[PDB]
């Protein structure tokens, strides 16, 4: 049988947001000059130049 | 800044060679022969100077 104090409820959440998936895009990656890029000994990765 | 220009250069000057045909390795073992030798006595005066 329906109910109606056992089936009024209160339904809580939140307001509003935004979801983001790439989570890269906020990135800004540039690139040192590939002349000039060490490795990981800190001299460069081509130093026959 | 690259040698491998001074060195064809120097072959080229030569006269005898021909640089086109002598690969990018050769002329850096022939800078390297030449990093090794002493600057002659005016040139080396005027970079002083």
């Amino acid at each position: 049988q329906f109910d109606f104090r056992n089936s009024m409820h209160m339904l809580t959440s939140n307001l509003t947001f935004t979801v983001y998936s790439d989570l890269l895009a906020f990135v800004s990656a540039d690139t040192v000059e590939p002349i000039n890029a060490v490795a990981f000994d800190n001299m460069r990765i081509m130093n026959e130049l | 800044k690259k040698m491998k220009a001074i060195v064809e250069d120097f072959l080229k000057r030569l006269h005898i060679f021909d640089v086109a045909v002598a690969p990018d390795d050769q002329m850096y073992r022939l800078r390297d022969r030449l990093r090794l030798l002493p600057v002659e006595v005016r040139r080396l005066d005027i970079f002083n100077l």
